[PDB]
């Protein structure tokens, strides 16, 4: 059996876990989303991104650098 | 032994009866086990090999799905 | 790093920490061995044996296994 | 005879994936006889399936006549 | 729970089953022929096997509660003012029509009652009627004046049972009501259960056709429910004996024998199926373990002693709760029909096989 | 029920007006509650 | 919640057994204080100010709100004892609770419940046999005094207790008055045919035993006479009102000249019926239905008493006592409509008596059958209700004594004798059932213990003295007269209860033992509880 | 919603007999001839019972849940309309089929018989299906 | 009650396997009428072995 799908629950409230298929699905989804986001900015004809901050300052950033794009995003 | 067993047996028997009645109506038969799927995929591939353009790619994808069905059977 | 709440899970975590402290390797084998032992004990209890008898049998079997491990061991330089 | 063999094979293939695959042979003979008793009619409602709890799945059978689930008068 | 009363219920159950079937011909038993009546009060020791018919309906008549040499008549029409199926009204235009209508209705009821009485009937059963009064007060008065017990509000579903019991052919029109269509009986009386209700019992019939009634009594309702469930279980066991004429030892002997023989069989099935058959045998080894555990014995020693003794060659060896150990179980008269064990095995195996084919749960 | 990784788009930008319209009132309510709780419970309990 | 995944709580093992014993002990302790002559009554407030003052166990357990189903099992056990016997309602509950408690105590020592149940069954059977063989007193050798003593014993602990010297005679006379024989020559006493009327006012001593029947009814019209010196009672089961055609009859008038005649006939029919009834000489007319004003005027002019809305059971009793015949309709077998003189009852007097600002009908000295009725007088309604309950208990006790001619000594003598005999008997029956039978015998001692505790006396010493006396009776062949020794609660000393006139019907003890044993067996059979949560 | 008390509190006026077993209820309605009772439940099935014999003559399922039932008085067998789904359906119990339907709670059959009201939460002519 | 079929029917089990065990008890009662507890015990033991 597994911790999540068991008659008795072994976890604190708000803590969960993802088994083989679910963990692989989530990891692949996240990686593919990151790759699709960062791409289209690749090569001589790549475009730029607008990084609109949601904070109080609301800093506005227009960039082509992939590292800066990946730094300033709330990633779960 | 259970009500669920009885219901599933009834559904399976209904499937068999319907297929047998259809065969009685039209006696033409084809081989199963993925043989028909693979034959159709082979015909589609033969058509695609003589077709220029991205339509060939679409045909190849069609044949790939047709071959994927018995692949799922084997999985 | 797990956020466990069951007390037996905390005991398993303490077992792994103890194995890490004393040896540093084999922290995963201990948990699997304990789980298998408790599963077999579950079967025995369902068959109707006092748990203390199961614990004593496990202790003497572990003594035998340790003696055998000492017997079949090899020395290295 | 070839058509009957084809009906046997088709019913077996249809029942292969279902829970009846345990008694596939018996259930295939059952379904083929039930369909052939229709004398070429397509009326699948002419075949009545009665689900009675208890007993084994192999105890299922096709009545050589007909079974009704009503009551007779008093006298 | 009815174990101290088994000396009373077991012969009662056997008699009930035998009285409703033909032993030389019957291949099945219809338990609907054994009516079970639960009445609060008394003790389970007061359970009775009534050969005739027991009716919970009360007698509408007052002063007539015991009739000997009764001629029970079953009536399916209404003893009230005439009323056609079509919508009908009586139109009065003169003062004479009023008492003429009253007199004619009285004469009609009197003629109905006189026709009923002329056949020699003395006990009347009236089927429950709706949309029309089954028994008028004037009709009841006329029936009382001619010394006839009247029982009304008979349920429709009990007509077949009553006709099978006392041999009365139901009557739906007064034209066909004749003496030869009645059902004779030795006695039809209403008894009181020591201030705990009243029962109408018709005991002794000229044609007692394959029907018996069982009266269950107890201190409280829960024990009565359990007693009637246990009686039904005993009747079902005798029914199994009727269907399949085979007997097997009890007390865990079949399960231990099965486990041993299936282990031996699995030892000749090299492959991955040998493990599965061995697991099957070990699973069959559970019932004797549960019996030993519930008996207060040591399950390990008891089960291994059973297995060893069955390996010795004695297959009628099981749990002996009375003795407290292991001995031959036939001396304890602990036997059960083979059909019970065979059906249990087959149904459990089929259910397990169906379970093993499931690999996903979808919430609709 | 897949594709959770979205990183969204200018859609929330298109709704900044209503977001701030509600957030200003929410912040005022939070300030009022913070000034109320500086005394309540902090001293009422003991 | 676990692997069962059932929507409800579950209790297993010693927990559920302890809970069941707790519920039984609670039900016992509710009514333990109201056992024996030194017992006390209880108040019951019905959440709306209604007050019920009672000592009867069945009433107390019926009015209470019980939730645990074992407590219910005990409550319906008391109700069954009340319905089937009429006395000993508290005793059966107390005995069952003590039996269950001792059985659980045995089970806690790893004694299997099957062994305890078998021991209880054997002990109950042997106790019944011993009671029937050694502790019965034939009433034919005592006479009328036995009935009076049994009634007095029943009336002890009740509000009519000290005044029992006067109430016992009244109860005995009332029971003997309604005696009648049936087929197969077996006399039976239809107790509850003695109508009991409650009316506050004078003291208990002024309770009147009517040599006839009493109706809680009055005459319909003030113009009728309120006393008949030679009653010709006619009992009817139909209303005397204006004639109305049935639902299936319609009056359609096309010629206007017939409407007046039809309307006249609508009342002339009832007038003719009343004239037919009166022409036979009937003086008293009792009907279960209503009577209109003009129909009352007919009796007023005829100078005959007419009572309407009479209860059906009261009418049946009056007809049986006076020799009248209930007529649901006026219709002979010739198709006509007549009333004969043979359908008339006869009574020596019918009076509209006045009882404490209220009036009731007394039918005095009915002929062809003797009837009885009792009018109870008390301080208020609660006292009269308790009087009625105690009187019903006494009537039931006298009925049991007259039906079965055997009585047993009271005051716990039977319990002590049974305890001694069963504790001696257990040593010669099995090995595991010995403890069960011994605990049954010890549990039988709860009744004298409760009596002595209620007396605020030394229960231990009194029960020890009783057991010593009964042991001497059982082991010494020449001291067999000690079987009758019971408890004298007034002085707190053993006393010969057979000589003291403390008697109970044997059926009371036998049925109490059987019902208590069955209830204890039923509760003891449980070892697990599943309480599904309500779906609402 | 309207449930009359249990004991009928009367003196045997030959109407205390009511059956009213309620083995099915949201649209219980007595028919023209009293020998039949028509009731509906939330399972989307319309049940017809014979009050005298006391068993379900034949059940009608052609819908979701059914709410409102109205009957056109003709032998109680001719037609009865159900409007429980947004699908007004008319059934004939001489054949047990939905004779006609209208895909559009308080349906009322017009006294004339050529149309019927379909009040929801229109006068639909049966001669034109519009 | 001591009857297996009655015990399993009265308490509302929610897991599908328990529901099929209840149906198995009902079928055993229909075909035989006794052994209703034993068949459920056998099925449970069989699946317990199936675990390993
Ligand atoms: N015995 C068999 N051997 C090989 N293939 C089979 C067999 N039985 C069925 N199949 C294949 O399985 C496929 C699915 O059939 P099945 O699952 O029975 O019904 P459905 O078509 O509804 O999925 C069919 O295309 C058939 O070719
Ligand atoms: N005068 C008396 N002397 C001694 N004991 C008595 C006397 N009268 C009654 N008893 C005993 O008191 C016990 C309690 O009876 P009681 O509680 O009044 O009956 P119930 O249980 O029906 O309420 C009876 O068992 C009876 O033996
Ligand atoms: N006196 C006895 N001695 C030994 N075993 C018994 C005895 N009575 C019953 N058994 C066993 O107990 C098992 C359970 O029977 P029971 O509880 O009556 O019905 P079910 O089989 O439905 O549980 C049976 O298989 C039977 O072999
Ligand atoms: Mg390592
Ligand atoms: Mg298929
Ligand atoms: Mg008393
Ligand atoms: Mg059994």
């Amino acid at each position: 059996a597994s911790l999540s799908l068991a008659p008795v629950n072994i976890f604190k409230a708000g803590a969960d876990e993802e088994r083989a298929e679910t963990a692989r699905l989530t990891s692949f989804i996240g990686a593919i989303a990151i790759g699709d986001l960062v791409k289209s900015t690749l090569g001589p004809k790549g475009m730029d991104k607008i990084l609109l901050s949601s904070g109080r300052d609301a800093s506005l950033m227009v960039t082509n650098d992939g590292a800066t794009i990946l730094k300033n995003i709330g990633v779960d | 032994a259970t009500q669920q067993i009885l219901d599933e047996a009834e559904r399976s028997l209904h499937d068999a009866l319907c297929v047998l009645a259809q065969t009685v109506k039209d006696s033409r038969t084809v081989y199963g086990g993925g043989c028909s799927e693979m034959l159709m995929a082979h015909a589609v591939t033969q058509l695609a090999n003589r077709t220029p353009g991205k339509e060939a790619v679409a045909m190849e994808s069609y044949a790939k799905a047709l071959r994927m069905l018995p692949t799922i059977i084997a999985d | 790093m797990m956020d466990v709440d069951h007390q037996i899970a905390k005991l398993m975590v303490e077992l792994s920490k103890s194995q890490d402290d004393e040896i540093g390797d084999g922290t995963t084998g201990v948990v699997v061995l304990a789980g298998a032992l408790l599963e077999e004990a579950e079967q025995l209890l369902d068959r109707g044996i006092h748990p203390i008898r199961i614990a004593d049998g496990y202790e003497q079997a572990a003594r035998v296994a340790i003696e055998h491990l000492d017997k079949i061991s090899d020395s290295v330089l | 005879v070839k058509f009957r063999q084809d009906l046997m094979n088709i019913a077996g293939t249809t029942l292969s994936s279902k829970l009846l695959t345990h008694h596939k042979d018996h259930f295939t003979k059952l379904a083929v006889e039930a369909v052939l008793r229709l004398k070429g009619s397509g009326n699948l409602e002419a075949i009545h399936i009665i689900k009675k709890l208890g007993g084994s799945l192999a105890d299922s059978y096709l009545d050589e006549g007909f079974l009704l689930d009503k009551k007779i008068g008093v006298n | 729970v009815v174990s101290q009363y088994s000396s009373l219920l077991s012969p009662m159950s056997v008699n009930a089953v035998m009285k409703v079937i033909d032993p030389a011909t019957a291949t099945s038993v219809d338990l609907r022929d054994i009516k079970i009546v639960k009445k609060l009060g008394g003790t389970i020791d007061d359970c009775e096997l009534v050969e005739g018919l027991v009716l919970t309906q009360k007698v509408s008549n007052s002063g007539i509660t015991r009739v000997e040499k009764a001629k029970i008549g079953l009536i399916q029409f209404c003893l009230s003012a005439p009323k056609t199926d079509m919508d009908n009204q009586i139109v009065v235009s003169d003062y004479a029509q009023m008492d003429r209508v009253l007199r004619e209705e009285r004469a009609y009821i009197l003629n109905l009652v006189k026709q009923i009485k002329k056949t020699g009937c003395n006990v009347l059963l009236i089927q429950k009627s709706i949309l029309r009064d089954a028994l008028s007060d004037l009709a009841l008065h006329f029936l009382n004046k001619m010394k006839i017990m009247v029982i009304k509000d008979i349920e429709r579903e009990d007509i077949e049972f009553i006709c099978k019991t006392i041999g009365t052919k139901p009557v739906a029109h007064i034209d066909q009501f004749t003496a030869d269509m009645l059902g004779s009986a030795e006695l039809a009386e209403e008894v009181n259960l020591n201030g705990s209700g009243k029962l109408l019992k018709i005991t002794g019939c000229a044609s007692p056709g394959k029907t018996v009634t069982i009266v269950v009594r107890g201190s409280n309702k829960l024990v009565i429910e359990e007693a009637e469930r246990s009686i039904h279980d005993a009747l079902c066991v005798i029914r199994c004996l009727v269907k399949k004429r085979a007997l097997i030892a009890g007390g865990g002997a079949p399960e231990i024998e099965l486990a041993l023989r299936l282990t031996e069989y699995s030892r000749t099935l090299s492959g991955m199926e040998s493990y599965c058959v061995r697991a099957f045998a070990d699973a069959m080894e559970v019932i004797p373990s549960t019996l030993a555990e519930n008996a207060g014995l040591n399950p390990i020693s008891t089960v291994t002693e059973l297995r060893n003794r069955h390996a010795q060659g004695e297959k009628t060896a099981g749990i002996n709760v009375r003795k407290g150990g292991i001995s031959n179980i036939l001396e304890e008269l602990v036997v059960q029909p083979l059909l019970v064990s065979v059906s249990a095995l087959t149904l459990a195996t089929e259910t397990v096989r169906s379970i093993l084919k499931i690999d996903d749960v979808v919430n609709t | 029920l897949a594709g959770e990784g979205i990183s969204v788009n200018t859609g929330p930008k298109g709704v900044i007006n209503d977001w701030r319209r509600f957030k200003q009132l929410e912040t005022e309510q939070r300030e009022e509650q913070c000034r109320e709780m500086e005394r309540l419970i902090k001293k009422l309990s003991m | 919640e676990g692997p069962l995944s059932v929507f409800g709580d579950r209790s297993t093992g010693e927990t559920i057994r302890s809970q069941n014993v707790m519920a039984a002990a609670s039900i016992a302790n509710i009514v333990k204080s109201s056992l024996g002559p030194v017992g006390l009554d209880k108040m019951l407030v019905d959440d709306i100010g209604d007050v019920t003052i009672t000592n009867d166990g069945a009433t107390i357990l019926k009015l209470l709100e019980v939730e645990h189903p074992a407590a219910k099992v005990l409550c319906e056990l008391a109700d069954l004892q009340d319905k089937e016997v009429g006395d000993g309602t508290t005793s059966v509950v107390i005995i069952a609770a003590e039996l269950l408690k001792n059985a659980d105590e045995l089970v806690k020592q790893k004694i299997h419940p099957t062994s305890v149940i078998s021991g209880y069954r054997l002990a109950c059977k042997e106790a019944v046999r011993y009671i029937n063989e050694n502790l019965i007193v034939n009433t034919d050798e005592l006479g009328r005094d036995c009935l009076i003593n049994a009634a007095k014993t029943s009336m002890s602990s009740k509000i009519i207790g000290i005044n029992g010297d006067f109430f016992a005679n009244m109860v005995v006379d009332a029971v003997l008055a309604i005696k009648y024989t049936d087929i197969r020559g077996q006399p039976r006493y239809p107790v509850n045919s003695v109508n009991i009327l409650k009316a506050h006012g004078r003291s208990q001593m002024e309770s009147m035993l009517i040599s006839g029947y009493a109706l809680n009814c009055v005459v319909g019209s003030q113009g009728m006479p309120k006393r008949i010196v030679n009653a010709k009672i006619a009992c009817l089961d139909f209303s005397l009102q204006k004639t109305k055609m049935k639902l299936g009859v319609q009056v359609v008038i096309t010629d206007p000249e017939k409407l007046d005649q039809i309307r006249q006939r609508e009342s002339d029919i009832t007038k003719e019926r009343i004239q037919k009834i009166l022409a036979t000489g009937a003086n008293v007319i009792l009907t279960t239905g209503g009577i209109d004003d003009m129909c009352l005027k007919y009796f007023v002019e005829a100078g005959a008493m007419a009572v309407r809305r009479v209860l059906k059971r009261d009418l049946k009793r009056i007809a049986k006592a006076s020799g009248a015949t209930i007529l649901s309709t006026l219709a002979n077998l010739e198709g006509e409509e007549t009333f004969e003189a043979a359908m008339l009852g006869q009574a020596e007097e019918v009076v509209q008596e006045r009882i404490c600002d209220d009036e009731l009908i007394l039918i005095k000295n009915t002929k062809a059958r003797t009837s009885a009725s009792i009018i109870l007088r008390g301080a208020n309604d609660f006292m009269c209700d308790e009087m009625e309950r105690s009187l019903h208990d006494a009537l039931c006790v006298v009925k049991r004594v007259l039906e079965s001619k055997s009585v047993v000594p009271g005051g716990g003598a039977v319990e002590a004798a049974l305890s001694i005999y069963l504790e001696n008997y257990a040593t010669s029956m099995g090995s595991r059932e010995q403890l069960a039978i011994a605990e049954f015998a010890r549990s039988l001692l709860v009744i004298p213990n409760t009596l002595a505790v209620n007396a605020a006396q030394d229960s231990t010493d009194l029960v020890a003295k009783l057991r010593a006396f009964h042991n001497e009776a059982q082991v010494n062949p020449e001291r067999k007269n000690l079987k009758w020794i019971g408890l004298d609660l007034s002085n707190g000393k053993p006393r010969d209860n057979k000589q003291a006139g403390v008697f109970e019907p044997t059926i009371v003890k036998v049925k109490s033992l059987k019902f208590a044993t069955e209830a204890a067996i039923t509760i003891l059979r449980i070892d697990d509880l599943i309480k599904l949560h309500p779906e609402s | 919603c309207s449930v009359y008390p249990l004991t009928f509190d009367k003196n045997e006026n030959m109407a205390a007999k009511k059956k009213s077993v309620a083995m099915h209820l949201s649209a219980c309605s007595f028919t023209n001839s009293d020998m039949q009772i028509l009731t509906a439940s939330g399972d989307g099935t319309c049940a017809l019972w014979d009050v005298e014999s006391g068993q379900l003559l034949q059940s009608f399922h052609g819908h979701a849940d059914v709410l409102c039932l109205d009957l056109a008085p003709s032998e109680t067998g001719n037609t009865f309309v159900s409007g429980g789904d947004k699908k007004a359906m008319v059934w004939d119990m001489r054949s047990g089929q939905c004779v006609q339907a209208f895909e559009t709670n308080s349906v009322r059959y017009y006294p004339s018989g050529d149309a019927f009201a379909s009040g929801s939460d229109r006068l639909y002519d049966l001669r034109a299906d519009r | 009650t001591n009857d297996g079929a009655t015990i399993l029917k009265q308490m509302q089990v929610l897991h599908p396997a328990a529901r099929m065990l209840v149906e198995l008890s009902k079928a055993q009662d229909i075909e035989a009428g006794d052994g209703t507890t034993s068949v459920v015990i056998i099925a449970g033991s069989l699946l317990d072995s199936c675990t390993k």
